[PDB]
């Protein structure tokens, strides 16, 4: 067949092999971490996916920052940020992640951690449920399924 | 010959997963990166095991000892080694030799 | 000495001699977002949904604190029902908060797998703070007045069958930690604390009674209906980790033994405040009469005024003595309010308790004192 | 009243020294940790299928704000602006005018999905049940601005959820 | 259940089977269908070499019984 | 012949390597009431392919080494002696068949420690450094108890070949007589792979691989879960040797091959169950706890036979 | 015995879902090749079951449709994908389907 069919079934199994060893670093800063915790516990198994529960800033594939990111914090943040190896993603989880949620009008908060790092699934609750950040994983998974790294290399 | 052969497998092996592991990251391309106070405890545990294992370096030949016809001599020296090993265990433990609290 | 920065929300600046800590400099605000300057531009109902997010795990006694707090100044009091949904609400929490502080306590010292298992017991108390305000951790169910929905008919009876089994639960607990010879060398004779400098150094809570000082707010200062239930205060002899981990696990046992009584005696009644100048009147009435109509307006656009004055009112949280000082001008928003978080002086004393100890004693004497930096920065 | 936790102190009988020096050289305690994580392993896990089970609700649960209408398809919100008063986080943006027949509904109502806290006060605040939290927790997006939502997005939640919540409603209105 | 751990052990059991069972038969494969010379000592292998002489052919796994001599 | 033989051990060495980290996360979660991993693939069978090619295709971490050149020999040598270990191994029949494969073994683990050092040489960290001088004097001080154990229970075996311990065995287990050394042996074999409770590396809150992300982070990683089923091996033939019928080899294996994956289950069930040491505790674990009684045995061992004529025999 | 009824019930699954491929289906698709009674299905292709002697939390589940709104969920599937009137009765806020 076309050259476009073999390397785009190439792409079909890097996409199903990374979105499969999902491992992540958890920035947990607030509340919201309480929720993450709950995400690995019993009921909902977060390992079952592939997501192993914790795992090292140079091992991991996804950050999550979960919590009030401070004016005093940003820059601790986009360190960890710089030392992930690619490919790396970043999932916002709560309201105060998100935008500032209940501090957004204070002085020593940063009015979202899209200002510092680029993020690329937002959660939304205060704080989410465990099952819908799991929701928000799965719907990373997802987009990592729809890359086309090989298609555009091959059309370049 | 066997032994050569299987040292060379195992050691060869290994340096091709190395290298291969070490360039097929790198066909990605991403984009550039753009990014003691010694210690004497661990110093004497180091010296204390070498000590030790000099000892145990004259302990490996007792299963051939054991089956010469002076028994009575074999068993004198193999208890004497053995002893000497535990007194010098004994000394370091009583002079705090063996102790983590600085 | 070798100095490090053991940064990230804590930072410890750490001096090393070898392997034994010279110097513990905890670096804060990290978790810094200014909540007690946001509460004044917040009228008194809107500021209680703050008080769930500075200790975010024992989030229905903060609310408790602040609702005491603002009674005292209004001069009115929740009905009695309110009041024992209270003491059940507390008790319930309190084991969300030790099994937090334990099995993480645990969890960082080595111990995996009690985390797994009591985190199973955590998702079903999660399930009554959902089934009577909606939400999971921020319920912002206690209110000045009282709370603010009735329990929903068949919660009394799974509260009843969650208590059954928990006892089981600390005892496959005390099976992995309380005669583990590697447990107990983690714990015992690690961060001893005397009894007059732990009250020197503002310690409450545990930190007090694990060194021998018999004082529990909850008998000596009662609020609600504390005073009609009956249960034990544990004290600790040796002032260590050990010592704590003991006590954290036998106020377990005892929130089962409060809850066992609550749930027989509770009354009937309103759950709220008959002051439609207080707590809102209800939406039946809402629509039906023009007082209450006007009562609903104006409680949810404007407040209700408290008088002038000045309170330092302080529960026995879980952490430890939870309080507010809390100014008022007349007004319908808060004038001042200072939140005295118990982690505040209890991580001030880490550097005192870490003398002469290694650098993995830290890591327990941290995990000892249950701290969260939600109140500790506020 | 209150009880010792770590004040008993240990039998010195020469049983019972026997009895810690088999535990101590024997490993009697270890072993029982090893029991009770084995117990666990002959034990049914608690994991449910996500996303093919899901996790027990109530009718009071918090989720996506919405807004509805009554029976007729006339809006229920008349623009009172309580729930923007209300809100901690104020994440409600309203404007309103006199409506072509001269009733009194709004131009604008917006609601920022990242300041909102959850909390259900604008519900409790509206004197027409016009506001309301909806079940629906899966609306993670992927972009910051889709978590900004404008009457537009508003209404379309209730006309696509007004099945499920005005029966929560129905469950839930006689206890507040 | 439990039960369902027992394939991930099934294929740990099966690749730790094959190293024993190769070798085994591999050498029963090259020394005749008996087991492999064990010679450990200078004795054993003077042996060795000499059932490598009698053979005829240069093999030691080559056993000739009474029907060399006369 | 040979050749085919050696791929017939180290590929399914390999793979059993990476079907351990499946086991060890569904036992694990099944331990903590939860499932682990079943959904890539069914039970979870597909899980560890798609770790491996994932790792494999991750951005390189390595930063400026001080001896770059150490970087790479690290890795190489890790997994290397891993393999070399296999070698003598009698499964009934080893393959190489050496006179001192006990000696061979002891010696091959003994040098796995410059993997720890040149690895945290050349991560250019002085802080990392440190990290990589606890774990070799860790790994150097169990080493002491591993060669004196192995010599108390030669002394009823009568020589340093592997493929003896199965004639000793042949009545009765060596666990019988020698229990306080199994117990002893069983511990330091946690230490010396450095394995939960003793695995305090991975003290987070509290490694010398931090500097490898990716590639050849996975190599080291199949080099140690390639030794914790070597060293369960050895367990199972030093003290509970199987019966060997020249006729029937593969019965052998049958019987050998379960005790082994019994044993190397059981650290996975330890790693669940206790928290970890001390550095300062599991050094008095050894110092002045097990090598105390270490030597009273080796001399007991050394003068029970004498005294009740049961020495074995030299060949 | 009931250690013969254990594996009786593993064949009665295989015939539940209606043979060898309808339960090789489920099981690549929710990894449960469970048997449950059949509550009803809905306008988009949904297919709700029940077993009241499962605990809690996993005695209600959905087997979602392979093609809903025109998009292909044979392995793409959503828990968005329940409709609202569903909804209240797989999250248990009802026990009336
Ligand atoms: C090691 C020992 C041998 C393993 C045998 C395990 C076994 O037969 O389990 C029966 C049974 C397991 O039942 P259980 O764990 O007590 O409770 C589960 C429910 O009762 C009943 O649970 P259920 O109603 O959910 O039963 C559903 C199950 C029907 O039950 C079974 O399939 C169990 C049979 C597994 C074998 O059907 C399935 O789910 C099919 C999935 C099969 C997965 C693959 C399992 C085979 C592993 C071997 C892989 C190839 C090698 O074992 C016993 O209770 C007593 C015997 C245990 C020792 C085994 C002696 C033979
Ligand atoms: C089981 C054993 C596991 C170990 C073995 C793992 C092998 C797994 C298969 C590897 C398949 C090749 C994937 C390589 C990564 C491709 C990729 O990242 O795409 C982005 C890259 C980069 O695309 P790009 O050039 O357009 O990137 C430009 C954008 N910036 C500037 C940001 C970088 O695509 C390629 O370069 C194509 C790679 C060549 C194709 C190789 C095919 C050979 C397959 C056999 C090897
Ligand atoms: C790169 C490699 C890194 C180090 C790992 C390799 C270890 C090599 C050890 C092999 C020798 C041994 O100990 O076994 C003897 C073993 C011990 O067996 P044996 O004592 O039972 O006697 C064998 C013969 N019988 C039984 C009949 C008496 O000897 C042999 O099996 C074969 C004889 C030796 C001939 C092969 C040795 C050639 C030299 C190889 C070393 C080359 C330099 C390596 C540099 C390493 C740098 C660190
Ligand atoms: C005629 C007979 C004459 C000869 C008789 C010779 C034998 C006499 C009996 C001797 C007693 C046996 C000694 C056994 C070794 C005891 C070691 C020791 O000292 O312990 C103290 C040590 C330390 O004890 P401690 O921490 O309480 O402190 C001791 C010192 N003081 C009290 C002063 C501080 O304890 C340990 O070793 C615990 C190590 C952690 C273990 C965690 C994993 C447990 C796994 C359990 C499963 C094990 C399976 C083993 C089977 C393997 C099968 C292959
Ligand atoms: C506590 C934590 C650590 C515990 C480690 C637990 C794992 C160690 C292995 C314990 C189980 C013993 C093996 C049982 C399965 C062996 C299957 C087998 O080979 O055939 C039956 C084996 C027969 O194999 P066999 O070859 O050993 O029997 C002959 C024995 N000799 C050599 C002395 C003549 O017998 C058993 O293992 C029965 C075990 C019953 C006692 C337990
Ligand atoms: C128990 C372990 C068995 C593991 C091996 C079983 C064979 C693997 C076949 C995998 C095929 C995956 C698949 O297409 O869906 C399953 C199939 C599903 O059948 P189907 O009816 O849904 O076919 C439609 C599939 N699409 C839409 C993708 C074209 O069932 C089979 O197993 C057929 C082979
Ligand atoms: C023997 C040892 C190996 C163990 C083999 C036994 C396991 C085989 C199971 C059968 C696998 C067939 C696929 C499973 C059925 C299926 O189609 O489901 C689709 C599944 C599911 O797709 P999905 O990820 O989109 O769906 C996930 C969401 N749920 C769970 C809701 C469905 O996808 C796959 O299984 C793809 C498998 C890719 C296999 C890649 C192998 C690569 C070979 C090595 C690399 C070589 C180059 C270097
Ligand atoms: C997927 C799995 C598929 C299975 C096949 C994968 C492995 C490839 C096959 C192995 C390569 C064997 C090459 C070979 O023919 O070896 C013959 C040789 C015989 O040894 P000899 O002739 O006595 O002397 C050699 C002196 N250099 O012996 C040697 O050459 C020594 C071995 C050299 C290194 C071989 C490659 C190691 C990596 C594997
Ligand atoms: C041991 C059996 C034994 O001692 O009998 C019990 C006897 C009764 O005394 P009792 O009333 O129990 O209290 C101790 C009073 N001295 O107890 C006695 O009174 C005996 C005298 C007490 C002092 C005996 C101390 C002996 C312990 C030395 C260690 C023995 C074990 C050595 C081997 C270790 C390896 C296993
Ligand atoms: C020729 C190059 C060699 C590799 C061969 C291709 C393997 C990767 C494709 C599967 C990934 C995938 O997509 O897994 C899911 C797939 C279905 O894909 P879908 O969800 O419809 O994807 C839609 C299209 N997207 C992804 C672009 C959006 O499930 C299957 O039915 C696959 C199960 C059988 C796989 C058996 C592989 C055997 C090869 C082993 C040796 C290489
Ligand atoms: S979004 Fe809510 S739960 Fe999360 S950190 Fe902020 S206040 Fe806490
Ligand atoms: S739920 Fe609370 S935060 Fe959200 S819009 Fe309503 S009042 Fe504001
Ligand atoms: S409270 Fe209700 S009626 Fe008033 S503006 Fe808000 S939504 Fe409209």
């Amino acid at each position: 067949s076309r050259g476009e069919y073999v390397v785009a079934k190439l792409d079909d199994l890097i996409n199903w092999a990374r979105r499969s060893s999902l491992w992540p670093m958890t920035f947990g800063l607030a509340c919201c971490a309480v929720e993450m915790m709950h995400m690995a516990a019993p009921r909902y198994d977060m390992d079952r996916f592939g997501v192993v529960f914790r795992a090292s800033p140079r091992q991991s594939d996804v950050m999550i920052v979960a919590g009030t990111l401070t004016n005093k914090m940003a820059p601790a943040l986009r360190k960890v940020y710089d030392q992930m190896p690619e490919p790396r993603y970043v999932v916002s989880m709560g309201s105060c992640a998100n935008g500032g949620g209940y501090y957004h009008y204070s002085y020593s908060v940063v009015r979202g951690c899209d200002r510092i790092v680029p993020v690329d699934i937002y959660v939304p609750g205060c704080p989410p449920t465990a099952e819908a950040l799991l929701y928000g994983i799965l719907q990373l998974q997802k987009k990592i399924k729809r890359e086309k790294r090989l298609r555009i290399w091959y059309r370049r | 010959m066997n032994l050569m052969l299987a040292l060379l497998t195992n050691f060869t092996l290994a340096t091709l997963l190395v290298i291969i592991a070490f360039w097929l990251p790198q066909l990605n391309v991403y984009s550039e990166k753009t990014s003691l106070p010694f210690s004497m405890k661990f110093f004497l545990v180091a010296i204390t095991f070498l000590l030790f294992d000099l000892e145990i370096a004259l302990l490996l030949p007792l299963p051939w000892a054991s089956q010469t016809a002076n028994l009575n001599t074999m068993l004198t020296m193999a208890l004497f080694l053995i002893i000497l090993l535990a007194v010098s265990l004994a000394y370091e433990w009583t002079q705090k030799g063996l102790e983590w609290t600085e | 000495n070798l100095t490090l920065n053991f940064g990230p929300v804590l930072r410890l600046v750490m001096e090393l001699s070898g392997e034994m800590v010279r110097k513990c400099d905890p670096h804060i605000g990290l978790l810094h977002r200014g909540t007690e300057k946001l509460i004044e531009y917040k009228t008194y109902l809107q500021a209680l949904p703050y008080f769930d997010r500075l200790d975010y795990v024992s989030m229905m006694c903060n609310e408790q604190a602040y609702s005491l707090a603002v009674e005292k100044l209004l001069n009115i009091r929740p009905p009695p029902r309110a009041q024992w949904i209270r003491v059940l609400f507390g008790e319930i929490t309190r084991l969300l908060n030790h099994i937090m502080a334990v099995t993480t306590h645990a969890l960082d010292i080595g111990a995996m797998t009690p985390f797994f298992w009591m985190f199973e017991e955590r998702e079903k108390m999660f399930e009554f703070y959902e089934r009577v305000s909606g939400a999971r951790m921020h319920a912002a169910y206690v209110r000045p007045g009282g709370v603010h929905q009735d329990l929903p008919l068949g919660l009394m009876d799974d509260i009843y069958e969650f208590s059954k089994n928990f006892s089981l639960r600390i005892d496959e607990l005390e099976e992995m930690l309380t005669n583990n010879r590697i447990w107990r060398n983690r714990t015992v004779d690690i961060g001893i604390v005397t009894a007059e400098d732990a009250l020197n150094y503002g310690f409450s809570g545990v930190m007090l009674r694990g060194s021998g000082i018999q004082w529990d707010l909850r008998k000596t200062q009662p609020y609600d209906v504390y005073d009609q239930v009956e249960f034990d205060v544990p004290i600790g002899s040796r002032g260590d980790c050990y010592d704590r981990y003991l006590c954290r696990v036998e106020e377990m046992r005892q929130s089962i033994r409060i809850i066992s009584q609550c749930l027989n005696k509770m009354p009937p009644g309103e759950i709220k405040v008959d002051d439609a100048k207080v707590s809102p009147p209800k939406r039946a009435e809402m629509k039906t009469s023009m007082e209450s109509l006007i009562h609903h307006f104006k409680l949810y656009t404007e407040g209700y005024q408290v008088p002038p004055g000045a309170t330092y009112t302080a529960i026995e949280a879980p952490k430890g003595e939870f309080g507010v000082y809390l100014v008022s001008d007349g007004s319908s928003r808060p004038y001042r309010c200072k939140i005295k978080a118990p982690g505040f002086a209890h991580l001030a004393g880490l550097d005192k308790m870490s003398k002469g100890h290694m650098l993995a004693d830290v890591v327990a004497i941290i995990g000892t004192q249950d701290i969260v930096f939600g109140e500790v920065d506020r | 009243t209150y009880k010792y936790v770590n004040l008993r102190e240990p039998s010195m009988d020469m049983k019972s020294v026997t009895d810690r020096a088999a535990q101590t050289l024997l490993w009697t305690e270890l072993i029982r940790g090893l029991g009770m994580t084995l117990s666990y392993l002959f034990r049914e896990p608690a994991t449910i299928n996500y996303p093919f089970e899901k996790g027990p609700l109530s009718p009071r649960f918090r989720g996506e704000h919405a807004l509805r209408r009554y029976p007729s398809g006339e809006e229920r919100c008349i623009a009172c602006k309580l729930c923007e008063a209300v809100c901690p986080a104020q994440a409600i943006t309203i404007e309103a005018e006199p409506r072509a027949d001269g009733s009194r509904r709004t131009t604008r109502y917006d609601i920022d999905m990242t300041k909102c806290i959850y909390c259900g006060f604008c519900q409790e605040a509206c004197p027409v049940d016009a506001i309301v939290e909806g079940p629906n927790f899966e609306f993670s997006t992927e972009t910051h601005e889709e978590l900004l939502y404008n009457k537009e997005k508003l209404l379309n939640n209730g006309d696509k959820w007004e099945a499920e919540i005005a029966a929560n409603i129905q469950a839930d209105y006689l206890y507040r | 259940m439990w039960f369902e751990v027992l394939p991930g052990i099934a294929v740990m059991g099966v690749c730790l089977f094959i190293p024993g069972m190769a070798t085994a038969r591999i050498h029963r494969f090259s020394n005749g269908g008996k087991e492999k010379r064990v010679a450990h000592y200078p004795y054993q292998w003077y042996l060795m070499e000499r059932d490598r002489r009698v053979s005829g052919v240069n093999r030691s796994y080559v056993s000739k019984g009474l029907e060399n001599i006369d | 012949m040979f050749m085919i033989n050696i791929l017939m051990l180290i590929i399914p060495i390999l793979l059993a390597v990476a079907f351990l980290t499946l086991v060890e996360r569904k036992v694990l979660g099944y331990m903590q009431l939860r499932k682990g991993p079943n959904v890539v693939g069914p039970y979870g069978l597909l899980q560890p392919i798609a770790d491996a090619i994932k790792l494999f295709i991750k951005e390189p971490l390595r930063p400026a080494t001080s001896s770059a050149s150490m970087f790479i020999l690290a890795p190489i040598m890790a997994l290397g002696l891993a393999l070399t270990m296999w070698i003598p191994l009698p499964m009934p029949y080893p393959l190489i068949n050496m006179n001192l494969g006990v000696l061979f073994m002891l010696a091959m683990s003994s040098l796995a420690v410059y993997s720890i050092l040149w690895s945290g040489w050349a991560s250019n960290s002085k802080y990392a450094l440190i990290g990589a001088l606890r774990a070799v004097a860790q790994t150097i001080s169990y080493e002491v108890t591993l060669a004196i154990i192995l010599l108390s229970v030669l002394l009823m075996s009568g020589s340093f070949t592997l493929s003896t311990l199965i004639t000793t065995q042949e009545q009765m287990w060596l666990i019988l007589p020698a229990w306080p050394l199994a117990m002893m042996w069983f511990i330091s074999t946690l230490a010396e792979t450095n394995r939960a409770p003793f695995d305090l590396t991975e003290g987070e809150s509290e490694g010398f691989n931090v500097e490898y992300a990716a590639g050849p982070f996975a190599l080291f990683f199949m080099a140690e879960y390639a030794n914790i089923i070597m060293m369960n091996i050895f367990t199972a033939i030093l003290f509970l040797g199987t019966s060997h019928n020249p006729h029937m080899p593969e019965l052998y294996t049958i019987n050998f091959t379960i005790k082994s994956l019994l044993l190397t289950m059981s650290f996975l069930w330890i790693r669940a169950s206790y928290p970890r040491f001390r550095y300062d505790q599991l050094m008095h674990l050894l110092w002045k706890n097990f090598l105390p009684l270490t030597l009273a045995l080796c001399m007991w061992h050394v003068s029970l036979p004498i005294l009740t004529s049961g020495i074995p025999p030299q060949t | 015995m009931e250690l013969l009824q254990v594996l009786k019930r593993g064949l009665q699954q295989v015939s539940g879902h209606g043979g060898l491929r309808g339960y090789l289906r489920v099981l690549f698709r929710a990894n449960d090749v469970r048997v449950g009674t059949l509550v009803g299905e809905d306008k988009y292709g949904n297919k709700y079951y029940e077993d009241n002697k499962q605990f809690f939390g996993r005695h209600r589940w959905v087997i979602y449709t392979t093609e809903m709104n025109g998009k292909n969920t044979f392995w793409d599937v959503d828990g968005s994908m329940v409709p609202p009137e569903w909804h209240r009765w797989l999250h248990c806020m009802t026990d009336d389907p």
